[PDB]
């Protein structure tokens, strides 16, 4: 199968800036003249929508801002200028051979000066500790950019795997993210340990941010 | 112009027929596929059914080849999807498209259909407090609402019945090992009302017809 290479991942582009979205496929897409390369725009809650055919040939209707690029294996979708429309995720797709398959997708996002995380930690409930699971939640609250390491600790032992994270969508007013960190423990586990802390490194902070408390 | 019809909850091993309606082309000519979309796995193309002269000819990815089976009925301008031996890999939002002679692009989808997957019975949420830490540096003060243990997708959480919006932020949910999912919602507040003014989470869940409301305090 054609394996689709779309970088990147997540794209910031400032207002009125370019987009640039590469896509490389793992052997050509190419025949007769005709490369074989599609691209689609998605916002959330939506379905897809075609923009580009044959890599260059834009859908009738899509604004003039839009172009494809590429031949061969390596293509390419850009947005100049970027008008606040247009962020949303975008997805090449080749249809040079069955299965048919999609590069991994690209989240325009805005890009806005940078803005350190508010670091907030908060125990269980004593209502949850009551039903036998036990779940720590540290929330950093509007910043940018996106990323950002979460590091629990537990009296100073780094916990690994027993987390997950989840993030916003950017705020629409201020174009933050905002984050919560989830450290799952059965009860008996969340008793054995006195300290319970959250660091908290990103580009906004001169020096990581740890939040904390005891057990009580 | 597209619709589609039929997803829903189902365990593994099972079985499910989902339709897809279309309109404003000519449905005889097209080549029509299916695609889903998994919630971090992107876009995956599922099955085409062409004929626009000849064959009905159907072409699978390599993966749900023999388990799903597409047809379609010309007259009635439907495309099927009927999918047996179903897993939780197949979990998605399943959309019907018109597939493209030229470019093998797919260009007219419908808004989807989902198609969830699961050992899990339908189950509404524990709502907990995520209580206001004592002291503390500006004077704003962060609480909010832990939505664990429901299934399937998906809750909605509002504050104070709708009349607190400002600064809420209800992250999406997440999977858990158990088959449940799980989200908080958190919204800052001052701190200098956290004495006068009281705060309720205010959860519905759909698939259950439930509705919870927990009053979050120090």
């Amino acid at each position: 199968d054609i394996v689709l290479t779309q970088t990147p991942l997540t794209l910031p582009v400032s207002p009125g800036q370019r987009a640039t979205i590469s896509c490389r496929a793992s052997q050509s897409v190419d025949d007769n003249g005709h490369s074989f390369m599609n691209w689609y725009q998605q916002k959330p809650g939506q379905p897809p929508k075609l923009l580009v055919h044959a890599a260059s040939y834009v859908k009738s209707g899509v604004p003039a801002r839009f172009s494809g690029s590429g031949s061969g294996t390596d293509f390419t979708l850009t947005i100049h200028p970027v008008e606040p429309e247009d962020f949303a995720t975008y997805y090449c797709q080749q249809g040079y051979s069955h299965p048919w398959t999609f590069g991994g997708g690209t989240k325009l996002e805005i890009k806005r000066t940078v803005a350190a995380p508010s670091v907030f930690i908060f125990p269980p409930s004593d209502e949850q500790l009551k039903s036998g699971t036990a779940s720590v939640v540290c929330l950093l609250n509007n910043f940018y950019p996106r990323e950002a390491k979460v590091q629990w600790k537990v009296d100073n032992a780094l916990q690994s795997g027993n987390s997950q994270e989840s993030v916003t969508e950017q705020d629409s007013k201020d174009s933050t993210y905002s984050l919560s960190s989830t450290l799952t423990l059965s009860k008996a586990d969340y008793e054995k340990h006195k300290v319970y802390a959250c660091e908290v490194t990103h580009q906004g902070l001169s020096s990581p941010v740890t939040k904390s408390f005891n057990r009580g | 112009q597209l619709q589609e019809t039929g997803g829903g909850l189902v365990q593994p091993g099972g079985s499910m027929k989902i339709s897809c309606v279309t309109s404003g082309f000519n449905f005889s000519h097209a080549w029509m596929s299916w695609v889903r979309q998994s919630p971090g796995k992107g876009l995956e193309w599922v099955a085409e059914i062409r004929n626009k002269s000849d064959g009905y000819t159907t072409y699978y990815a390599p993966s749900v080849k023999g388990r799903f089976t597409v047809s379609r009925d010309d007259s009635q301008n439907m495309v099927y999807l009927q999918m047996n031996n179903l897993r939780a890999e197949d979990t998605g939002i399943y959309y019907c498209a018109q597939s493209s002679p030229y470019s093998r692009a797919m260009d007219y989808w419908g808004q989807g259909t989902t198609v969830t997957v699961s050992s899990a019975s339908t189950k509404g949420p524990s709502v907990f407090p995520l209580a206001p830490s004592s002291k503390s540096s500006g004077g704003t003060a962060a609480l909010g609402c832990l939505v664990k243990d429901y299934f399937p997708e998906p809750v909605t959480v509002s504050w104070n019945s709708g009349a607190l919006t400002s600064g809420v932020h209800t992250f999406p949910a997440v999977l858990q090992s158990s088959g449940l999912y799980s989200l908080s919602s958190v919204v800052t507040v001052p701190s200098s009302s956290l004495g006068t003014q009281t705060y309720i989470c205010n959860v519905n869940h759909k698939p259950s017809n439930t509705k919870v409301d927990k009053r979050v305090e120090p």
